[PDB]
């Protein structure tokens, strides 16, 4: 009988879950991981390679 | 005469500098392309398995 | 990726004494690209949804994420550099053809 | 001679600033005079604040005039007050032990009092396990970390003691 309470009448065990997931998300990524990513790309450098 | 002939041989072999420029450019852009491939691949799999892990 | 056959100190016979550093710098860069392409494979290993549909509890998030993936155009890099060095090579071919004619 | 209290206080300050980590200082077997000196040097240099709630270090002291039981458990007391910060605040705590050899020798005295047969040189038969049950709690868990700076005395200048 727990669809009315997600974690079975706790009002506790959350203060630590927020910290643990904090670490979890924090280094799994550092953006809106729920989202799909948009990509900025960079392309190589180049120089004068003919005979100077 | 023989010195002239040797100079001729060297200036015949000349084209390696240009084809090496060619090779380096080609390899560099290919490396960049496959690096982009793996960048996006890795990161979308990272989002997916982040969701799975949480 | 098509590549050109290369000897290396045959490339050093022809290099003048004003750009030795430039020459073997291009050599080093060539080696960097050799090992770096040799390392990673050509294509990324595609991913199976069965392990990603029977696992994620979110509503179709697997399907739309990977649909955006399988419906994504990654920007193919373009050369913009082989033509100029090819033309430079042609011009040098001209110059040293006339040199060898004189000689 | 060399400034070591300054290095300790600066590590406390940095770790508190760069990261968000508080520090604990255990005073195993420490001279009461040097403990008072350190207390006042850390009050002066701002690491301890007597009038605000901005102090960056908690102090635990077991002096030299205390029985071997105290001097043996004082490092564990400091370890506990650091483990709280780590496991309940996710911090990267810095735990100092102003001498670990006095921890070892206090354990030796304790085991001698209990009538146990000494081992090589005279140390307790449980020297390795007594050091291990303490040092194994200074770790990096999935909640945080405890990094320990332990001043070391080498008896008779024998690194094989």
């Amino acid at each position: 009988q727990t669809s009315g309470g997600p974690v079975d009448a706790s009002s506790e065990y959350q203060q630590e879950l927020e910290r643990e997931l904090f670490k979890l998300k924090q280094m799994f990524g550092n953006a809106d991981m729920n989202t799909f990513p948009t990509f900025k790309f960079e392309d190589p450098k180049f120089e004068v390679i003919e005979k100077p | 005469i023989d010195t002239e002939k040797s100079q001729q041989a060297l200036v015949q072999k000349r084209h390696y500098l240009f084809d090496v420029q060619r090779n380096n450019i080609a390899m560099a852009l290919e490396v960049t392309y496959r690096e982009r491939l793996y960048r996006v691949y890795k990161e979308v799999k990272n989002r997916l398995d982040y969701h799975i892990s949480v | 990726l098509a590549l050109k056959t290369i000897d290396w100190v045959a490339f050093a016979e022809i290099i003048p004494q004003n750009q030795k550093a430039i020459a073997s710098s291009l050599k080093s860069w060539n080696e960097t690209l050799t090992s770096r392409l040799a390392a990673l494979p050509e294509n990324p290993p595609a991913i199976d949804w069965a392990y990603y549909k029977a696992n994620v509890a979110k509503a179709g998030l697997v399907d739309d994420f990977e649909k955006k993936f399988n419906a994504l155009k990654v920007p193919v890099p373009e050369d913009k550099y082989t033509a100029q060095v090819d033309a430079e090579e042609k011009e040098d071919v001209k110059s040293c053809a006339e040199w060898v004619s004189l000689s | 001679g060399v400034g070591k209290t300054v290095l300790i206080m600066e590590l406390i300050n940095n770790v508190a600033k760069a990261h968000g980590g508080y520090s604990v200082f255990a005073g195993v077997g420490e001279r009461t005079r040097e403990g008072n000196d350190l207390y006042h040097e850390m009050i002066e240099s701002g690491v301890i604040n007597l009038k605000d709630a901005t102090s960056k270090v908690a102090l635990v002291y077991g002096q030299m005039n205390e029985p071997p039981g105290a001097r043996a458990r004082v490092a564990l007391t400091g370890l506990t007050v650091a483990e709280y910060f780590r496991d309940q605040e996710g911090q990267d705590v810095l735990l100092f032990i102003d001498n670990i050899f006095r921890f070892t020798q206090a354990g030796s005295e304790v085991s001698a009092l209990l009538g146990r047969i000494p081992s090589a040189v005279g140390y307790q038969p449980t020297l390795a396990t007594d050091m291990g049950t303490m040092q194994e709690r200074i770790t990096t868990t999935k909640k945080g970390s405890i990094t320990s700076v332990q001043a070391i005395y080498v008896p008779a200048d024998d690194l094989t003691d």
